[PDB]
């Protein structure tokens, strides 16, 4: 429609221009290559500096280590995000935070287990994703108290608004802490999907696709590792996001089936998926089935930067990075466990 | 029932075996394993070590070898049964084989 | 003193007009089967609505 | 309005056919429709262009 | 139900009007004085007409008629009489012959 | 079979610390969950007692419990690296109480 | 209209053909018919115009 390219550039035109940039430094094949080519983390180290990485493993421990690797590598692309975030204007804000969310939910869930389980924030903090931040306090020096967690979270905490499914503490202490966040993130998922329907422009239609994909994709990978756990088949429809091309119908088979072959007869009715489900071989040395979605999804992501107007761009580049991040931290790994022959099982992101 | 494992070891280890199902809380609510990282010290690797030996629902003990190199005199100064000690590979230390207890009782072995 | 099935005997040629029938739903057991005179009635009607000596023989030849 | 309608059923029409080549013959017959729902407006106009 | 009924009117009307302008907006344009060009042209108008009268007249309005028709028979007739529910007959059959 | 034990330990770590490093890549940080939510073990261990002569000597035998571990399927859903994580780690877990008795 | 057409069509058909490069020929036999719906604009207007 005529809804970007016109007012789109007032605000978001400086970060629409260094977001690409970034995208710009991302790993390519030929780098991943020089990677590989190590063997060794301090030649690791080396081919790194080649690249917009590199020297930011200086006046760290002169031994090497893959943890230390992991972690620098998120820092430095929190640090782009949060800048960019900072840098950045309500319409877009907004949308950025709920890519934050993600990551909040996770460390509230953190927060809650050890209050459950009388341990003191303060050590709890350390341990928490960056992006969540939480700022704020009264979610500080909850004196372990439960209660006290519960209502900073609906007061100062932006996710205040998805708890309204797990509610009364009644729910944090009944229910699993896993079907917990499952049932918070799926109140992210519908809420965020919706609000992408808003911006209903270019975004929706960049954006929308990438999550339709998770939800379908959650729900395929749930229906088939609940199988042999004990899970009533309705509390696990109840997890199952509508945002998605299973919600129509397919969700229906997928919450009443009890194994796999009943899983992909449902994928055999959206090629889409279907392709996926048969190139997972899952054979003793090859390719499984989470392997497949994660090539999808940043197939996905990587299209997002086909159009130069919309907010996808900036879901689509964090997304990217972090799988960036898989793919260095699994050939520092492999170095480190010397695994060469699986050095090839990073998901190339261009 | 009668006896628990502890283990005294790195972040991923100490997952690791977590998720083995090995490991639980006693009724004090204290858990009986340490996750030794950088910024941890040799008092409480030590005292820790120890007091796994002052319990009677414990009995073996996972180590990194890395880490038993750190409180070494405290694995060789205790001779019992109950505590006996293994001593394990990190994931990026590699395999032990020098100054393993067994290889040291015989001399007819590697 | 159970609701007996719905048992109504067609042949190669009545069997359709009974399906269009049991399309919209199943008759009350002994209740009166309308397909006896859909299969004038019907064609009749549509008759009216596509009456067209051309096209009728186009379909008739079909 | 024909038009409308022709936008509206190809373009959920097409991605529904190559999930389901079984549509291919449906999407046509909306498709038809929609062509007929042109074809009233073009009667009325030559009735009324030589009336 | 007896104003239902002006579906047989409203369908009939409708063919017959989309057959005139048919007819008239495309065979007649076949036709032309010159003999040769004529014949030559009449040819592929022809094939194009017989191709519309079957596109919209002999397969969709047959369609249309089809479906009304037989409404007619669901809502404003059987409803007088033909009530009520029952179950499916369905007997011990040797069914899957062709199979 | 004490050496031929422990050298079956290292090549065991050596596949499960790769199997770790595979669910780690799919979940991202499960550790730091697993680590906090502790409460009850699925795997313990009982006291028995070997008469290999007049000597009694101490041994340790495995005895699966059978308490449920914990469900994890909350990050990536990465559940069957997870799980084949757990089997890595189990089996290790078996030598390794094999592997104490053996000391004795 | 067939300016817009023109926009949309051939927005899209280049994403398409940069994952599927099969599409050059379709993309551009959509684009021929916006350019006949243009053309037919210029057609009724040159025939007002001279009239």
């Amino acid at each position: 429609s005529f809804f970007p390219e016109l007012y789109f550039n007032v605000d978001n035109g400086y970060l629409e221009g260094l977001v690409r940039g970034l995208k710009a430094g991302v790993l390519s094949q030929a780098d991943y290559l020089n990677l590989v080519q190590c063997e060794t983390l301090e030649d690791l180290k080396l081919h790194l500096q080649s690249t917009d990485y590199g020297n930011f493993l200086a006046n760290e421990a002169s031994p090497l280590t893959v943890s230390v690797i992991d972690d620098k590598l998120k820092e430095k692309m929190v640090v782009e995000f949060r800048h960019m975030r900072n840098h950045a204007y309500e319409p877009l804000a907004s949308f950025l935070d709920f890519i934050t969310y993600s990551y909040m939910i996770d460390n509230v869930i953190l927060l809650i287990t050890g209050t459950l389980h009388q341990r003191s924030i303060a050590e709890l903090v350390p341990k928490c994703h960056p992006l969540g931040s939480f700022e704020q306090m009264e979610a500080v020096n909850i004196a372990q108290t439960p209660a006290e967690l519960y209502n900073a979270i609906l007061v100062d905490t932006p996710l205040a608004a998805f708890f309204q499914d797990c509610i009364s503490e009644q729910d944090l202490d009944e229910m699993n802490i896993e079907i917990i966040r499952n049932t918070l993130y799926k109140a992210y998922l519908e809420s965020f999907y919706k609000f992408c329907t808003l911006l209903g422009g270019t975004t929706a239609d960049a954006m929308c696709p990438i999550l339709e994909f998770e939800a379908d994709r959650r729900a395929f990978i749930i229906t088939i590792n609940s199988f042999g756990t004990e899970l009533s088949k309705e509390d696990r429809a109840k997890l199952f996001p509508h945002c998605g091309r299973l919600y129509p119908e397919g969700l229906a088979q997928l919450a009443r089936a009890d194994d796999y072959e009943q899983v992909k007869n449902v994928a055999d009715y959206y090629p889409e998926y279907k392709l996926l489900f048969e190139g997972a071989g899952s054979n003793p040395g090859d390719k499984t089935l989470e392997d497949r979605f994660f090539e999808h999804e940043v197939k996905l992501n990587k299209l997002a930067f086909l159009n130069q107007f919309h907010f996808g761009v900036f879901y689509a580049f964090v997304k990217l990075k972090e799988q960036e991040c898989r793919n260095i931290v699994w050939i520092a790994e492999c170095i480190a466990q010397r695994h060469r022959a699986k050095i090839d099982n990073y998901i190339p992101i261009f | 029932r009668g006896k628990l494992i502890a283990v005294i070891g790195d972040e991923d280890t100490v997952t690791g075996f977590l998720l083995g199902g090995i490991g639980e809380l006693n009724k004090n609510r204290h858990p009986n394993f340490l996750v030794v990282e950088k910024d941890t010290t040799i008092n409480e690797i030590e005292d820790t070590f120890r007091q796994f030996l002052n319990r009677d629902d414990i009995g073996i003990i996972l180590i990194n070898q890395y880490i038993a190199e750190m409180v070494r005199h405290a694995l060789d100064a205790h001779q019992r049964s109950i505590p006996a000690v293994l001593e394990i590979p990190s994931k990026e230390h590699p395999y032990d084989a020098a100054k393993d207890s067994i290889l040291r009782r015989a001399k007819g072995m590697f | 003193n159970q609701t007996p099935p719905t048992y109504n005997k067609t042949n190669k040629f009545t069997h359709g007009f009974q399906n269009i029938v049991d399309a919209y739903g199943i008759g009350t057991y002994r209740e009166i089967n309308p397909a006896p005179y859909t299969v004038i009635t019907f064609p009749f009607l549509f008759a009216v609505m596509f009456g067209d000596f051309g096209h009728g023989i186009l379909m008739t030849l079909f | 309005a024909a038009g409308f309608a022709i936008g509206i059923v190809g373009d959920a029409g097409v991605r529904g056919t190559a999930q389901q080549p079984r549509l291919f013959v449906g999407m046509i017959l909306i498709l038809i429709f929609a062509e007929v729902l042109g074809l009233y407006g073009l009667i009325v106009a030559l009735i009324l262009s030589t009336k | 139900n007896t104003a239902s009924y002006l579906r047989l009117w409203a369908l009939s009307l409708a063919h017959a009007q989309l057959s005139e302008v048919l007819w008239t907006m495309v065979i007649h344009i076949g036709l032309h004085v010159r003999s040769l060009a004529g014949g030559l042209g009449l040819f592929f108008i022809f094939a194009a007409f017989a191709t519309l009268t079957v596109a919209i007249l002999l397969i969709m309005e047959g369609l249309s008629a089809f479906l009304h028709a037989l409404r007619l028979h669901w809502v404003e007739f059987q409803n007088k009489f033909y009530t009520g529910t029952g179950f499916k007959f369905l007997p011990f059959s040797f069914e899957h012959i062709r199979e | 079979k004490i050496i031929e034990t422990k050298m079956l330990m290292g090549e065991v770590m050596r596949e499960a610390a790769f199997s770790l490093a595979e669910a780690k890549f799919t979940a991202g940080d499960f550790s730091t969950t697993v680590i906090q939510n502790v409460n009850k073990a699925q795997v313990k261990i009982r006291a028995k007692k070997d008469n290999v002569a007049g000597v009694t000597l101490p041994v340790f035998e495995h005895y699966h419990e059978g308490t449920d571990s914990y469900e994890l399927t909350g990050l990536a859903r990465g559940g069957e690296q997870l799980a084949k994580l757990k089997r890595n780690y189990a089996k290790a877990v078996e030598l390794l109480v094999e592997l104490a008795s053996l000391q004795t």
